[PDB]
RNA sequence: GAGGUAUG
RNA sequence: ACCCAUGUCCAGGAUGAAGGUAAGGUAAUACUUACUGGAGGUCCGAACCCACGCACGUUGAAAAGUGCGGGGAUGAGGUGUG
RNA sequence: UUAAGGAACUCGGCAAAAUGACCCCGUAACUUCGGGAGAAGGGGUGCUCUAUUAGGGUGCAAGCCCGAGAGAGCCGCAGUGAAUAGGCCCAGGCGACUGUUUAGCAAAAACACAGGUCUCUGCAAAACCGUAAGGUGACGUAUAGGGGCUGACGCCUGCCCGG
RNA sequence: GUCCUAAGGUAGCGAAAUUCCUUGUCGGGUAAGUUCCGACCCGCACGAAAGGCGCAACGAUCUGGGCACUGUCUCAACGAGA
RNA sequence: AUUAGCUAGUUGGUAGGGUAAUGGCCUACCAAGGCAACGAUGCAUAGCCGACCUGAGAGGGUGAUCGGCCACACUGGGACU
RNA sequence: GCGUAAAGCGCGCGCAGGCGGUCUUUUAAGUCUGAUGUGAAAGCCCCCGGCUUAACCGGGGAGGGUCAUUGGAAACUGGAAGACUGGAGUGCAGAAGAGGAGAGUGGAAUUCCACGUGUAGCGGUGAAAUGCGUAGAUAUGUGGAGGAACACCAGUGGCGAAGGCGACUCUCUGGUCUGUAACUGACGCUGAGGCGCGAAAGCGUGGGGAGCAAACAGGAUUAGAUACCCUGGUAGUCCACGCCGUAAACGAUGAGUGCUAAGUGUUAGGGGGUUUCCGCCCCUUAGUGCUGCAGCUAACGCAUUAAGCACUCCGCCUGGGGAG
RNA sequence: AGCCGCCGAAGGUGGGACAGAUAAUUGGGGUGAAGUCGUAACAAGGUAGCCGUAUCGGAAGGUGCGGCUGGAUCACCUCCU
């Protein structure tokens, strides 16, 4: 561009996009209006929980739970390792990560932070999952 | 616009026996062409093509009546009575 | 070399 | 009831169509603002005409009215004479 | 005229009550851009002095009428102090409208309306009245006249000709 | 796919001035709503000049709700006149 | 700018009062200016900076802790001392 | 960065703004420069020291401002006063052109009407059939009516900002190029926001409507055929006026200026050598096309009509889709 | 002190504007190992494709009007190497 033009206009950037949105967002009760917070991690109550059909290439169940976050919307998240306790009302504790197998995931459980309980039969990696050392 | 008629309304309105591209010459000659054009197309209203010729007569106008004012506005406020503009 | 005139 | 010819009636106020003029505006038109203008099965509202509601009357004051409100009221108007 | 309440009445707010006049502020959705609209919702109105008033009208002038804001005050529950003078809003169906109608139970969503469409008719038109003459039509002439249907405006009006 | 047809209802609208069942269902409004508004569509039995759908202004039109106002009422009392 | 007009003590002036002090700070009178596409007005957002993190640097993001300044003490207004 | 990948408004007229030919003087708005003052401490950076080193802490210095005042330079930008002409324009002499609007006009040729001659087919297909035809066609001649478009010329030829413009004549008009150096003397380039134009389809009102023809009907086809195919055929197509403002609106290539090898056609001009004009040759201007060197490009390819080398201005792009 | 006046927060009333949440119901969108009807495009994709527009149609899409080549095979014409 001719640089008048670029004083007439500078640049603009990128609007940037979150791979977890609903983490950047509280709620206060009071105004009942969402407030703007980088967050690593939100509670939530589990909505239903059920199976999954990936894409192709692959066939196997996974595994997801609808949750009710702390702040109100509505969430999939996927329900990693073996096994698990989850059922209806369940709370749940909710970290960001994406599942490519399955299209409306895109966040994951924390296994082992509140009723979910750890992982059954685990020895590897057990920081992930949640068991403790035995 | 026919030759005598153009030869007398340049040599009544140049500014001395030599001269016939002035912009007095110029700003008169293009009065008479664009008043002409606009008689024109008050008849021919959809000559569109012509109504391009009047709108750059007009803009020559305006150019060499702009550079006039800029040097000298004795001649400019002159010309605009003299001529019917404004 | 160019221009024109049924399914898997 | 409809019509014919001929007459006559409609207090007062309001709104402000077209058009026109002028200033601005234009290359010239547009166009804008003001003023003027006086249009309308226009508005408000008496007379005039009608008759929406209610009440009273109902051997009525009256063989269809009275009272309180109501609609139209320059028009597809009302009315007179023949 | 009525305590308190205020449509609980009732087929139904029937009736009644309330609003009401001049000025000022301000005024929505929608709109066929004209309207809606007096929308709504609110305020002020009395008398006295500044006042033969600022200013206007008239007049040869004297004089005679209209009376603009403002202040400064006065009195009352209340100042269009009486009488006369819109209740408003939201939503919806129907009919566009103004108008007409069952004199004497029905005013309407019915009739008409402008507009659309079909159809007929060449002029001694067709259609109508009448036995006929004679007339209307029309002292007109298919951009006119008669009949049928529809019923402003906007977007549209589909298939079927066997009967 | 097949019968019948002259041809089988298009758009648009739709428990309708039309919907029996039917106080249909859902939503709204109300403490409570066979009425009301909006949607749905098994349109008993809408439908395109017996016009369809829509629509500003208009209306003594019909319908539902609200503010104000009230002897309509709870529940009647007083006064005046005929 | 998927916000273009805004302002009416609003802009200037003559007088007057007021503050510790200049000034429409306020009052009265006169004129009708003034600002604005060099983005006014309006909406949303935000305390500002030193500085912090990153980066070859330009720059990008932040304004925890430390220091400076500003603002506010349940919300609003007002004065006294 | 925008020919083909995303990206040049469809094109113009032009207010504002941005940018602006050569020279002299004047300034010092911008620029550059010496001095003074400040930009706190802490923190970054450098140099020392201290905590058993480190982290940490201390001391000192440095840096940092489109900072301000004051004093100097005039090269460039800007302001000012003059002057000049290669830009820009007027004049003068010529040349081309389907540039546009209006009015009128011509004959081919499709259809239709009438009349003769005239007898059983015509039409169409891959085959057919629907359809027209003894109430007489098809064809053939004569005459008449109606409208729409304009063969040959006609050509990568002309003009136009683009859309686009082809029969002829007249009127009214626009723009282009060539030559001159007469005249003015930078008057200019672009151009947001505005204003207008703007294929075909389509919309409103009123005409016209011959052909072609969406829709539609019938006949075939097909497994089916809401299509290709046939026969018919309404809207439209045409005109006047006014809206609509889209396009594979495309050279998919923004306007302007200059510079950087050639070969060759073609158009409109000019100049000169030769020759009886004619004719050939060369040089040059503005266009339009072909092929190619450098150079650019991912390549294809562009190549004095750049997609090269540079400058000004505008518009636009920032992964696909959703989503225009 | 009291009283009267000016300014004056909150409050009340009123109608508009602005932003958001929700809503019977509705619209299209997208995603989803192996469902359905057809075959519209890619080659001349078997009617050449595509742009705009109108209309029609179960659906892709078809037809008309104009436009482009981002058009395959065959032909004469211009032009070049
Ligand atoms: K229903
Ligand atoms: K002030
Ligand atoms: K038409
Ligand atoms: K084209
Ligand atoms: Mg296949
Ligand atoms: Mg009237
Ligand atoms: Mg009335
Ligand atoms: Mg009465
Ligand atoms: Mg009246
Ligand atoms: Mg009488
Ligand atoms: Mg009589
Ligand atoms: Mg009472
Ligand atoms: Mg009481
Ligand atoms: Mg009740
Ligand atoms: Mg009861
Ligand atoms: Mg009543
Ligand atoms: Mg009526
Ligand atoms: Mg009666
Ligand atoms: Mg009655
Ligand atoms: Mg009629
Ligand atoms: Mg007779
Ligand atoms: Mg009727
Ligand atoms: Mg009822
Ligand atoms: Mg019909
Ligand atoms: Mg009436
Ligand atoms: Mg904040
Ligand atoms: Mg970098
Ligand atoms: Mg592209
Ligand atoms: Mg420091
Ligand atoms: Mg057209
Ligand atoms: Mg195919
Ligand atoms: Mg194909
Ligand atoms: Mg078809």
């Amino acid at each position: 561009p001719t640089i008048n033009q670029l004083v007439r206009k500078p640049r603009q950037s990128k609007i940037k996009k979150s791979t977890s949105p609903a983490l950047n967002k509280g709620l206060n009760s009071f105004k009942r209006e969402l407030t703007d917070v980088n967050s690593p991690q939100k509670r939530g109550v589990c909505t239903r929980v059920g199976t999954m059909t990936p894409k192709k290439p692959n066939s196997a169940l996974r595994k997801y739970a609808r949750v009710r976050l702390s702040n109100g919307i509505e969430v999939t998240a996927y329900i990693p390792g073996i096994g698990h306790n989850l059922q209806e009302h369940s709370v749940v504790l909710i970290r960001g990560g994406r599942v490519k197998d399955l299209p409306g995931v895109r966040y994951h459980i924390v296994r082992g932070a509140l009723d979910t309980a750890g992982v059954e039969n685990r020895g590897q990696s057990r920081s992930k999952y949640g068991t403790k050392k035995p | 616009l026919t030759q005598e008629r153009k030869n007398e309304i340049i040599a009544e309105y140049r500014v001395h026996d030599t001269d016939t591209g002035s912009p007095e010459v110029q700003i008169a000659v293009l009065t008479a062409e664009i008043n002409s054009l606009n008689e024109h197309v008050r008849v021919h209203k959809k000559d569109h093509h012509s109504y391009r010729g009047l709108m750059k007569m007009v803009g020559h106008r305006r150019n060499l009546l702009t550079y006039l004012r800029k040097k000298d506005v004795q001649r400019y406020r002159e010309l605009i009575k003299r001529l019917g503009l404004r």
